[PDB]
């Protein structure tokens, strides 16, 4: 899953 | 019933804050919709998870005082990575 921080 | 509240996450001792986000929309009415940044996932045992006050589906209104209502996902991620060990999130939930 993209956009993780 | 919805509510806007503040949540501070500190990733000290952790690899990341533990939030995955996406651009989304919800119908605020009955004939209109609102777009924004939503929490799509939470990493187990991460600060976001241990916090207990962040839920999947919550929208992020601002980050460290910066309005992100119309931001791209990448822009929010960059903002988070530019932060030290803490981020204060204005969250709209329920």
């Amino acid at each position: 899953t993209e956009f993780c921080a | 019933g919805e509510l806007i509240h503040m949540v501070t996450l500190d990733k000290t001792g952790k690899k990341s804050f533990g939030i995955c986000i996406v651009r989304g929309e919800v119908k605020d009415s009955p004939n209109t919709k609102t777009t924004g940044i939503f929490i799509k996932g939470i990493v187990p045992d991460s600060p976001a998870h241990l916090c207990g006050r962040l839920k999947v589906g919550d929208r992020i209104l601002s980050l460290n005082g910066k309005d992100v209502r119309n931001s791209t996902e990448q822009a929010v991620i960059d903002l988070i990575k530019e932060a030290d060990f803490k981020i204060e999130l204005e969250i709209q939930t329920f």
